[PDB]
């Protein structure tokens, strides 16, 4: 309905400390990591992870 | 994200040298020009909307598929994202064309979007049509001839081809 | 980096706007500046051996210990003359960066981030890259307001290291 | 000074993200950590706890960030503050339980109250949950924290007032306060005025001293006084109740006294019972 | 996480017998020269830093490439990661030193590890250089026979040696 | 688990730091404690058959309407008898896991989460297994601190289990 | 989320006609069965607990292996994982019998389930098992003829049959 | 502090009232005297030194047995000699300031406000100051205006602590 048909994300290595020096948490490690989307929030998530760096590897409608 | 002169900085720093005085030469005149590139953009910015809705038609009538019942665009929901994702491209393009470098344009957005478009069914050889719709009328609205002073602005244009082509290319 | 073009791009990418008629006169700012910048970055990029080998010089007066202490952190080897002349260049260079950059941005990127920590893991001390600093900025032979936009870097990295 | 305020130890962070996500027992804790941070400190019975949440939260399907969002919007939180407060205090609430701090200006009131009339409650947790400061401070993998008591993040030195009258104690809960079922930090945040801070009770008399300031004296003494060699120190007092004529009126009430009389008035007060809450220069 | 205890508990539990006879003198073995584990990782944790540093110290002088402009222990920021990863190894590897087990070093360690490495394009192998004369560091403080109570502790020091080889192989 | 070991490297791992005196003198303490540890657990598996029996009789004794009422949670019937068995065979093997694990690790991994949920789905009142640890508390036939260790462990199981 | 009428003007919006006169009947159908359903649903739902408790104790007796120590059932902790995942399926299954359809039921509760299962190391052939036994209980309650209005609804009773089925097949 | 123009200000607040040229005309003697106060303190601040030495001669002549006499308030220590030039240097340094302010106030704000209380909670007595002061007003070595102006200062001490 406009939501649901969660979409997974696969995020390519961060490398971190570049333009995230602010984040408080340091970062523990960096790609093969899958982050769960669903469609209503996939278009924030998208500005999200591209704007900490990084890519996304592969998506894989569920 | 880089721009010209931080794309120059960037690559004398990966080899550790001083920038050589070709490189100072290069990126003087490129600010020497620098009011051409602050037009256009002016120019793309100020009839952003037009722009998406004249591609938009054109490209409907050349794939009726995409409006018609059952098709990627139907339903007048998809189709508002459909013009979404247009002024989006044009937005990051536009980013990109007052950088000056293509490296904002492919760092953020178009990381993917051709993934996510794959994975949600939407054909991108048709976005690809799209985005090439809009090229061209991007190109024309910052190449008229009038309501400025005359001058030369041929170089970018074809460096705005470039960055709507390489959208068009890693989107399809 | 921290590049003027890139904050104000930004800036509008936050709000999700096309840039405004305000981000386009402040990048047309910087591209009028840039005139005066690029002919201040040739100047000191021009004269830089000697800027470095002066500035060199300077510590090894200010700190004659440095110069006589064993250790591996001290100049007292001619590995550690080598040293010196490598990292001193290399403030040098990021002063050139940032002034063609317009921004501290490759001041941040190559030499501030963790900038504390190596200098506590090598046993290095900043008052000494501090007075090199001061030697650089007395010795720029810059003039007029490219003179203090260098001026201005030159002292961001000398209170970053104090 | 760490026991009076009550920041008896808030001094760590607890992430979840780990090899062992679940870590065997890890987990209970920051579920726990969670529950008080998100609810307020309220005591959840077994029964009504999300359990379908921290089914995908072992699993590692939703991230600690999802976790804190799905028990912020589930009916849960809604019964304890959402419904059955005023909308302004809702979004104190929210502020003291997602980004641990207080309004620190009526812009945010403002933005959020917005969000509240049009797009609705859900979008209003939505946007405290994915700000800036939440995908900062934390991170997806670490429980939200009181971060208000330090001051490195960049705020208004009123936030440091505005957190200590949200959190009134450890043992407290925001369902159960003094002041509770009406706005806490609302008349101040329009006048942009600061507050004095009450500490929380610590095995000695407590008075909790409302301040509104429609009959109060000025934080300033506003003229000479009595014109007596030194300036004037305001005192505030909570609990006065020997001298009760028609009633002593406004027990909790402060007086801008000179500083030769100071001593003097200071018994009588103590004579009352008020414990001063404090004395400061106007 | 399951140290040496916890790992034979654990086994025993999965197939459901009370512990033998022979688990339970194991058991007794470990607790009788648990003195010396103890010994051995104070003394290793005593000189942490030093060991991390003279190692990197070490390190970028047999492969300038790293500290050479451009390379992956250059830009001071970099240089600085490089030495946390360093001391993160070690503060893990004396956690499982205590442990008695490389249950710790696997999980929070290693663990996706050599992925993260090979994404961000940092050298492996001088990751496993270093991690190698950490190792001779540490096993020589270790074992260092002067200013403590006499003894041999050689299967101890077989057993930290065995802890980093199994990182630095994990790395590459 | 929560193994004394583990939960020191843990509370270390936690603020990033390597292992102080702190953690170190808490594994000490492990130590010295493990040896009536090591001892109270062998004492325990030795004689284990005698005392699960005992206390399989113990709450048939306390309870007998759970050896007649007809239902599927009752011993009336020999599979009962054995699944009873089975029930505290499995406390009595945790409580030894526990004792050699130096800590309530196993007990609260292995046992004691969600006791409540399956102790009120199947209907299997805790008060029987209840009084089957207090036997075996009874029972169990150690002496010193090896006694008063054994016993803390099978407390902390029943006031659980209550 | 589709309900029964839902998924019919999906389809029709889909295609870009009219509803039918085939589906107008079959929803009238529907409705004039709708009172069997929602007693079919509240039966279910009444007796929730029964329902898994009995088929609970049906499969730790037909697979001894998921009980006996080391298998994916001891620990006390995975045994009231298995209970819950049991009720998990039943409330969802009950959510798709009131709308009359199997969108509810496979959006949410068995959406990749097989892969998680698959991962975690529970045999889904089993957990298919318990569900056939959560099938035939709730079938057996839901077609009780003992205190309620006379009549036969074997057509409704064979679909809560196949949305069980669904589910069985779909964790397996 | 009690300064003739600040005590004219205070009367006219009190009231309310602009200054009227009563204020006025007392101030106007204010400076008039303030040539003359101006030149004492100048001239006092120029022999401080040798004053305070002179003054503390005095009071160990005047007054031997303190300075044999045990007790703390006695200077038979070079601690409390210290203490005796401390506190003549004060009266010296009260005396220039209300030089300076042309009345009382300094020397009834940072001096004379409970001298009785503190000299008699530790016992010292007024007589040694009183000496000192005498000294001081003997040997000021002014003429003039400026003489009595001082004089009247210090016999304001004086008399203040008896
Ligand atoms: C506590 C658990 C934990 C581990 C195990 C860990 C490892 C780890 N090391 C990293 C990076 C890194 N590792 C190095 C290390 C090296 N540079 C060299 O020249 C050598 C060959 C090598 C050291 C011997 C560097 C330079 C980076 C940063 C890469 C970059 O900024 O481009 C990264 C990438 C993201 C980041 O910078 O944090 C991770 C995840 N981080 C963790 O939080
Ligand atoms: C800010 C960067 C960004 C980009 C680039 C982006 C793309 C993007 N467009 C989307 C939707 C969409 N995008 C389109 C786009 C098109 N449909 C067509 O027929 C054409 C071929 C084409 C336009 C010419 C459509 C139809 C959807 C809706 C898909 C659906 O849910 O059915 C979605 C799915 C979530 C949603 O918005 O519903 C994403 C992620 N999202 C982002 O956040
Ligand atoms: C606030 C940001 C900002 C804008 C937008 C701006 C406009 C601007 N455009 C200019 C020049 C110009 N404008 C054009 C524009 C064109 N010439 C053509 O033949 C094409 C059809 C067209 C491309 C769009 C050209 C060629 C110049 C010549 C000067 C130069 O290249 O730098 C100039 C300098 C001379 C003049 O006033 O015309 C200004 C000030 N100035 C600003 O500060
Ligand atoms: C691109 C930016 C950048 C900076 C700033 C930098 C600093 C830096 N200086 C270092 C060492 C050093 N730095 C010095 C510098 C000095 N010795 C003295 O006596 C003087 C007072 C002073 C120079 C004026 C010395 C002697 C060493 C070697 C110390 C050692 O090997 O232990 C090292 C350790 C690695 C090495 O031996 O080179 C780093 C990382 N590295 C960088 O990549
Ligand atoms: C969409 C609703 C939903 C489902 C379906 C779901 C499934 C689910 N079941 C789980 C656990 C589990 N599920 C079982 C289930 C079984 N064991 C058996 O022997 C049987 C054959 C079977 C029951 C019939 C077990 C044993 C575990 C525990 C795994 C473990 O912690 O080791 C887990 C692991 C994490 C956790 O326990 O929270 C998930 C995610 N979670 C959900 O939120
Ligand atoms: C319980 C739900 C709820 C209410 C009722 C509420 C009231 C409320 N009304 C406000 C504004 C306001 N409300 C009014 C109201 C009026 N002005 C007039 O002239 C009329 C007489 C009257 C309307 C008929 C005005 C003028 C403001 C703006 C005040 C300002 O910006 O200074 C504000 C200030 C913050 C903001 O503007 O975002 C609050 C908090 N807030 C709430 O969460
Ligand atoms: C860890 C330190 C700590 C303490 C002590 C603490 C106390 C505490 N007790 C509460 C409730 C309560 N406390 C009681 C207490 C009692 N009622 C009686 O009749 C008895 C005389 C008495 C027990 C001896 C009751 C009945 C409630 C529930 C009230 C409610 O939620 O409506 C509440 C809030 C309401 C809730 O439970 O959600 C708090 C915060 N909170 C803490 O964080
Ligand atoms: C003319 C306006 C006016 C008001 C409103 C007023 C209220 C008022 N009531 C008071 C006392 C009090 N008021 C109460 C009232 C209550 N006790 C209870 O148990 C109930 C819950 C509640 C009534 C239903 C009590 C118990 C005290 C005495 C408190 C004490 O001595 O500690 C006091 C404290 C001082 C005193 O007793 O004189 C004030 C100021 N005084 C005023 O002059
Ligand atoms: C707080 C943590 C902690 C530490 C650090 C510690 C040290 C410690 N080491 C001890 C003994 C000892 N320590 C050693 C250690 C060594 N023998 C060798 O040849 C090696 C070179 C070295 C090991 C690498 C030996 C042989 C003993 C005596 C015999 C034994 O306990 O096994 C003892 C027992 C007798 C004693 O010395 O008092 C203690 C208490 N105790 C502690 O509780
Ligand atoms: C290692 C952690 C662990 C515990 C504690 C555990 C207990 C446990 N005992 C059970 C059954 C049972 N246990 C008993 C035992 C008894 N009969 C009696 O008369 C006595 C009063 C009592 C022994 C003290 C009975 C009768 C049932 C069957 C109940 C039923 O099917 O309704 C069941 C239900 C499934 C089954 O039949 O196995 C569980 C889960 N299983 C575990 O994995
Ligand atoms: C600016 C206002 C001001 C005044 C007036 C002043 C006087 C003064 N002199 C003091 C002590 C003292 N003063 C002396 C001085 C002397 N020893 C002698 O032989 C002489 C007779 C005499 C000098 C005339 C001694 C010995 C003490 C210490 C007495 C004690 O500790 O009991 C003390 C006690 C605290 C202390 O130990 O200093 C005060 C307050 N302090 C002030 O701040
Ligand atoms: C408004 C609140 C509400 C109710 C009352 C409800 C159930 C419900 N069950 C009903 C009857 C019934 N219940 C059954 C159940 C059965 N009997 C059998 O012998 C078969 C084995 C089986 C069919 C599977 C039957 C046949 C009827 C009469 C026909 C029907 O209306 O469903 C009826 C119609 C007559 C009546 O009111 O009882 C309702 C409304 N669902 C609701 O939401």
């Amino acid at each position: 309905p406009s939501g649901a048909r969660v979409f997974r994300y696969e995020v390519v290595g961060l490398r971190q400390n570049e333009e995230t020096d602010r984040m408080e948490f340091p970062i523990r490690r960096s790609g093969s990591t899958f982050i769960t989307v669903p469609y209503n929030r996939m278009n924030e998530e998208m500005q999200r992870i591209t704007r900490m760096g990084g890519k996304i590897v592969s998506i894989t409608p569920v | 994200m880089l721009d010209a002169f931080a794309k120059v900085v960037a690559q004398a720093d990966a080899r550790g040298e001083f920038l050589t005085n070709a490189q100072f030469d290069a990126l003087s005149n490129l600010v020497k020009e620098g009011n051409k590139r602050l037009d256009a953009v002016n120019r793309i910015t100020s009839n952003a909307s037009t722009i998406v809705a004249n591609a938009a038609r054109a490209l409907f009538a050349e794939q009726p598929q995409l409006i018609q019942p059952g098709g990627n665009a139907y339903t007048n929901r998809r189709m508002a994202a459909c013009l979404r994702d247009m002024e989006i491209i044009l937005r990051y393009v536009t980013y990109a064309i007052l950088a000056g470098d293509s490296s904002v344009l492919d760092d953020r957005c178009l990381n993917g979007l051709r993934e996510t478009y794959q994975a949600l069914g939407t054909p991108g050889s048709s976005v690809a049509v799209a985005i090439q719709k809009m090229k061209d009328a991007a190109i024309a609205i910052a190449n008229d001839p009038n309501g400025i002073t005359p001058g030369d602005c041929s170089a970018l244009m074809s460096e705005i081809a470039g960055y709507f082509d390489r959208a068009a290319a890693a989107v399809a | 980096m921290k590049t003027p073009i890139t904050e104000a791009i930004a800036a509008a990418d936050t709000q999700g706007r096309f840039l405004s008629n305000t981000e386009l006169q402040a990048v047309d700012g910087r591209f009028k500046r840039a005139v005066a910048s690029m002919e201040a970055a040739r100047a000191l990029t021009n004269n830089a051996q000697s800027l470095i080998d002066g500035a060199a010089q300077a510590v090894y007066q200010k700190f004659p210990y440095t110069t006589t202490m064993q250790g591996s952190q001290y100049a007292s080897t001619p590995e550690g003359k080598a040293k010196c002349a490598r990292d001193i260049g290399y403030y040098l260079r990021m002063v050139t960066y940032c002034l063609v950059a317009g921004g501290t941005g490759p001041m941040d990127e190559y030499l501030i981030a963790g900038l504390s920590e190596i200098n506590s893991t090598f046993d290095l001390s900043p008052s000494w890259y501090i007075e090199a600093l001061k030697y650089i900025k007395a010795n720029h032979g810059l003039t007029g307001q490219a003179a203090v936009e260098a001026n201005a870097y030159i002292d961001y990295a000398i209170n970053a290291l104090s | 000074a760490a026991s009076r305020l009550g920041t008896s130890a808030f001094s760590d962070a607890p992430p979840v993200e780990l090899r062992a996500n679940w870590s065997e027992e890890d987990l209970e804790t920051v579920i726990r950590a969670v529950y008080r941070q998100v609810l307020g400190n309220d005591y959840v019975m077994a029964s009504e706890r999300l359990v379908s949440a921290e089914s995908l939260l072992r699993n590692g399907k939703i991230t600690v960030r999802e976790f804190v969002r799905a028990v912020a919007k589930s009916e849960l939180y809604k019964e304890k503050f959402l419904y059955g407060n005023f909308q302004t205090r809702v979004i104190e609430l929210n502020y003291k339980h997602l980004l641990g701090r207080a309004p620190y200006d009526e812009s945010e009131v403002i933005f959020h109250l917005d969000l509240y009339e049009n797009e609705g409650f859900d979008a209003d947790i939505d946007s405290y949950i994915d700000s800036p400061e939440y995908t900062n401070s934390f991170g997806d993998w670490v429980v939200p924290y009181y971060r208000g008591f330090n001051t490195q993040p960049g705020q208004k030195t009123v936030g440091f007032n505005r957190i200590f009258r949200l959190y009134r104690g450890y043992a407290n809960s925001d369902r159960a306060q003094a002041e509770g079922s009406m706005s806490r930090l609302a008349r101040d945040l329009a006048t942009n005025r600061a507050n004095t801070v009450v500490p929380p009770s610590n095995s000695d008399t407590a008075f909790a001293y409302y301040t509104p300031s429609a009959d109060v004296p000025p934080r300033a003494c506003l003229g000479g006084s009595f014109g007596e060699s030194g300036r004037v120190y305001r005192i505030e007092v909570a609990g006065i109740r020997q001298p009760g004529y028609p009633g002593v009126r406004r027990s909790s009430t402060a007086f801008l006294v000179p500083y030769e009389q100071l001593s003097a008035k200071m018994q009588q007060l103590q004579r009352t019972g008020a414990r001063i809450i404090s004395v400061n220069p106007a």
